[PDB]
DNA sequence: AGCCGTAGGTACCTACGGCT
DNA sequence: AGCCGTAGGTACCTACGGCT
């Protein structure tokens, strides 16, 4: 990709690249990095929704295509993790509920065409902190120091435990059905 | 450093955090001031910065920058298309804001570059911020906490049902439409002396939707199971007639279309239908819209050619006539409801009560406030050659506060209120002036007193200030309802 | 329907615009250094308060607010003029303190308005120091409603220490940055020595100073450019040939020419690679980071002549970049191509009027505020009678003409005794109106000095310049080899 | 053009169109004009100098085409007055020195380009009210009344008086030799 | 060439629900 | 269908002069 700021290393093992909401974020994460076992693709905002898309639709979407070519493992019956360029790929969006929006669309994505990535443990979360509408907003210094660097940083490994529910979790949050969305917000919603 | 998060976990948590801020923080109005968060920041914002219909208009670019800075903390193309819209009287029933310069069209053309247009207030959106600083709503901090902002406004005219609400949210949507200000506070004066109201007798002030753009509703069964049970289709019809236009032949000339029908795309849809001879005897089709002319657009018909047929078929197979889908989703105490006619018009009065009976208590606490203070003037102007005495021996404001207060049995405010007295106070006629003040102000206190202790007369309170914005903004219906 | 003269229509319209941009757009003035829209964002910066000590305010408030009041432009144009400001590798001296993703060397933009922050340098305090005591003349803004700067008071010489470069019409400019120390050095020698040259000049300035750091080879095209305005300045990267085992070698870049994009330099390096256009190059790495700063990378094949690749790479790459000095600035209203004593002459004769300008205004605020407390002072000797006298006053203007009347005081002195509030009748407030009042004659006395004396004066100049000398003066970036 | 709000009269004689900045004069020109005798193409600010362009490059460029488009008369050695679709070709950029400049450029292509359209008397020049960044600072109303409507406009109509001293004129001030255009504004400009 | 930096100007991706 | 309206996100035409 012609967005996509790869590392110098060309060892999987050390690699790690991180997916951020857009150029803002990732002109602040592209100056803070370590730029020998970090790579940067900037996305652009809300993400297609695999679970509500056709195929054809899928894999015409640039980001997808952008993010199957950086990670070079193929998609669904041709997932490849041998040919996996990072051992960590670390979802990096706005510290916002949009962030967390974009968080739930990537997840989706991976769940459903590179479901094996999540299994050997190569997806993780940052975790950058509050208060910053965007990584814009942060200086490069303080990105790095709370959120890159593994001397501080504190990354969520993706685990999935039971393939049944999260196959139902997908289903319920992300698919065409509103009723069941509807339902699952009224049964767990806690308001003012 | 690194800690397990379960894919499902995170996959409900994560949604369910975006779904409930979409749903309480976004896509959906108060039911109380018919606001969603970014008007309200941007009315709110227009307030602040006394942007009132008597000042020159305003930048957009500052009123779009303020917000986004003070209260929204969001992309700015949200925010000046928010205000945009509340700017065009083919939008909102009873436009918000004032604006300037291109606001866009009814053909979907946007509004100008925000360095462009310029914006105030509406003389009407004075009445949805009337009593905010009197204590009538709870003020919240903003998103970073540098600031105040309100949950909602005073709202003094019932500004859901008048201009109507449309959004997308998770889960849900909603699908208000507006209403005639006159036929609503109608309404709300009937509920007020008959909490037992039916929607059929409510229906005999309100008669159903009324459009910015007029044209026709068919049918009143629509508007009936609408404001029965929060949901039914409307449908709307383009104001339409048939006219010769020479030499034996007729056309078909259109002067108002439905609600939400961009007009252009309307005029292509037809275009496209005769192209692909999908409807039989039209010879032309042009839009003879002007500024001075109206809208009107001329579908000519062939010689010979039924016209009332190819109207009808018109209706059937283009946007002509056009459903409107209400679905009266709303904020009730923070959480979304779906709810019929009685409920709006209830949570809003109850609303109103709150308002003025909130206006009515800070109105008496302030003026205790300042009978306190006259009572400390009278006492310093009645001693002043003692009071000022007492200053200048005094080294300190500490050590004179503290020997006014206990010369002259003066409370502290008092005592300060004292060493702030500028000496032009001293003049001759000042001593009345305090008298006559404090005379009308125990006045005062007795009126007000007299509205919180009887909920009868604060309710009539509530209309008469309702009958009086219903004398002065009420207007005439424009949407004509015709029996189906 | 009058008829137009396709001629005229051209001429009139062309001039129209041309003088637009000469004057209004592109070129900077002498005395401060300024173009119209970045004088606009700092003023802005300044009339909202965004001093260093404050937070950073959003960048989206301060660019709606320059547009409104004072630059009838673009937004893109306003905050991009801001962003670069902000930019260390741009400027010598930033003029803006940026919080956010503010771009790169690499050519990336900055992050949205919406993101971004900002607030002065405290070097921007000196551009804008004494703004408010008539150093500096106003003007209508471009619809009536606002006043304006027509020029900063600029306390430190801006134009040379960040430099310049715009495209005009029928012309433009192109003035390199310059070391803050060399150049108050410099005008301290011309206030000493108006017949100075521009060789003893350069004893104090020996040439540009790139924020970008690197080599100026030779000192001729330097010299040539101070003379006449004009001049080819020859600039290098800083780069080095080392050891990487093996008995293998490596280039290293640590500095490049001022202006020059990082990414698009190695990509050029790449492509003579790809092409075969350049032998001997194995590897090419950028390993620039926050920690170990510009660090660019170029492997050399075994046994390859390292130097000779370099030589090479200066050759075919930006890795040797030339500057066109063309120092054209607007003087009096009007574009001019000037030299380095003209630049410092103009700069030199704008602070004397401004600090002239801020001692005359000083004084006469100084001697209203004098006469305010002298009225005071009055109220406060005869107390007793000041009351009475306004008690038995009916209105205001009575109480007025009646403490004008009995206590030959002017308007201003009754007013002010009028609007005296009774805490100022304790104790420790009457001794600070005296004490401020004790004050004041001294200062008063303080400012007659100055502008009795041309010298005293010249030397206050002296000194306040050399107070921002050793507050801002910093070490020399650019290296300049002979 | 796509751009091209055209008007409903198919007869040149009365037929008028108005080429203005963009889509933010664009708007209110739309709205305030008389759609049955008047044109409406809006451009996109800052028109390609064909003084100093390739001719490959000015046939290959959007707005000289939409405008060749528009006016329906070819170019050069194929124009033809007659195919002409409009009778008044009415330059409205914005009065600001920008919009100046703006008609200076679109002036050079009708000379070079279309010089009988000039010949002809069918090229003018509106003139909107001067304290407006731009026409979409306007009300529509305001428009209409000041600069379109033919019982109160004021249009200039554009005459070539001496074809040597146009020639030289817009060689001196649009063409690529900076030293000319440099003398003729030393020897004009009339400063502070 | 094609870059530098102030200027004039504009177009599409995505989520989300309901219509039907 | 693809549109309604708040949200996340971004790229490229043009003029102008002087240097390569
Ligand atoms: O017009 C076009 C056409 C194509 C295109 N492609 C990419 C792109 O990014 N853009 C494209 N565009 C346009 C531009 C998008 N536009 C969105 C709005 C933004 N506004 C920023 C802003 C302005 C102001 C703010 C805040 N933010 O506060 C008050 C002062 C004014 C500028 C960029
Ligand atoms: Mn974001
Ligand atoms: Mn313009
Ligand atoms: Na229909």
């Amino acid at each position: 990709p012609g967005k996509l700021a790869d590392c110098s290393s060309k060892s999987p093992e050390e690699c790690e690249i991180f997916l951020v909401e857009g150029d803002s974020a990732g002109g602040s994460t592209k100056s803070g990095r370590d730029s020998r076992t970090q790579a940067i693709l900037p996305l652009r905002g809300k993400i297609l929704n695999v679970e509500k898309a056709r195929l054809d639709r899928i894999l015409n979407n640039n980001e997808i295509r952008q993010m199957i070519t950086a990670f070079g493992t193929g998609i669904g019956g041709d997932f490849d993790l041998a040919k996996a360029r990072y051992h960590k790929i670390v979802i990096m969006t706005d510290a916002d509920v949009d962030g967390a929006h974009i968080r739930t669309l990537l997840l989706t994505f991976f769940y459903r065409f590179m479901r094996p990535l999540i299994e050997a443990g190569y997806v993780y979360i940052a975790q950058p902190p509050t208060g910053y509408k965007g990584l814009g907003e942060m200086n490069a210094d303080q990105l790095w120091e709370t959120t890159m660097n593994p001397e501080h940083r504190a990354l969520l490994q993706v685990k999935l435990e039971d393939a049944i529910e999260a196959d139902q979790t997908f289903e319920m949050l992300m698919g065409d059905v509103v009723e069941n969305r509807r339902q699952f917000i009224e049964d767990n919603a806690v308001y003012a | 450093r690194i800690n397990e998060r379960n894919i499902t976990s995170e996959m409900r948590e994560s949604f369910l955090d975006y779904a409930m801020s979409v749903i309480v923080a976004r896509a959906l109005p108060d039911v109380r001031d018919g606001l969603k968060p970014v008007h309200r920041r941007i009315l709110y914002g227009l307030n602040e910065q006394g942007m009132t219909p008597d000042k020159s208009y305003k930048k957009s670019a500052r009123i779009v920058g303020d917000v986004m800075g003070k209260y929204h903390p969001h992309g700015d193309s949200s925010i000046y298309e928010a205000m945009v819209r509340m700017a065009q009287d083919f939008s909102y029933r009873y436009p918000l804001v004032d604006g300037q310069g291109n606001f866009g069209s009814m053909d979907g053309d946007g509004a100008a570059a925000m360095r462009f247009t310029e914006a105030r207030m509406t003389k009407i959106t004075l009445e949805l911020l009337r009593d905010i600083n009197k204590d009538t709503i709870d003020f919240i901090d903003n998103y970073d906490g540098n600031e105040r902002e309100p949950s909602v406004l005073p709202a003094r005219f019932p500004n859901l049902l008048a201009n109507g609400a449309s959004g997308i949210a998770v889960g849900m949507a909603t699908n208000i439409p507006p209403h005639n200000l006159t036929e609503l506070i109608n309404g709300v004066l009937s509920l007020s002396k008959n909490p037992d109201i039916s929607i059929a007798e409510l229906m005999e002030d309100i008669e159903g939707p009324d459009f910015p753009t007029a044209g026709l509703i068919l049918g009143k069964s629509g508007i009936r199971r609408a404001y029965e049970t929060g949901r039914g289709s409307i449908q709307m019809r383009s104001r339409a007639v048939i006219e010769e236009r020479g030499g034996g032949r007729q056309r078909i000339v259109v002067t108002e279309i439905p609600f939400q029908v961009n007009k252009a795309r309307m005029i292509e849809k037809i275009a496209e239908l005769v192209r692909d001879k999908k409807i039989d005897g039209i010879t032309d089709l042009r839009d003879e819209t002007s500024l001075r002319t109206g809208v009107r657009v001329v579908i000519d018909v062939r010689k010979d050619a039924n016209a009332s047929v190819i109207l009808n078929n018109l209706y059937k197979q283009t946007p002509l006539q056009t459903s409107f889908g209400v679905n009266m989703i709303a904020l009730v105490n923070g959480r979304p409801k779906l709810i019929n006619l009685k409920e709006a018009l209830v949570h809003y009065l109850e609303h109103q009560k709150t308002v003025v009976r909130r206006r009515t208590q800070y109105n008496l606490r302030k003026a205790k406030d300042r009978a306190h203070i006259l009572e400390g003037l009278r006492i310093a102007l009645d001693h002043i050659d003692e009071i000022i005495s007492t200053i200048r021996e005094s080294d300190t404001d500490k050590v004179a506060m503290e020997s006014l207060q206990q010369r002259f049995k003066l409370s502290e405010k008092q005592a300060q209120a004292i060493l702030d007295m500028r000496l032009r106070r001293l003049t001759g006629l000042e001593r009345d002036k305090i008298e006559a003040e404090y005379n009308e102000l125990l006045n005062y206190i007795s009126e007000l007193e007299t509205i919180l202790a009887d909920e009868e007369v604060l309710l009539q309170l509530v209309r008469d200030e309702l009958t009086e914005i219903r004398d002065r903004f009420g207007d005439d219906r424009r949407t004509e309802i015709q029996l189906g």
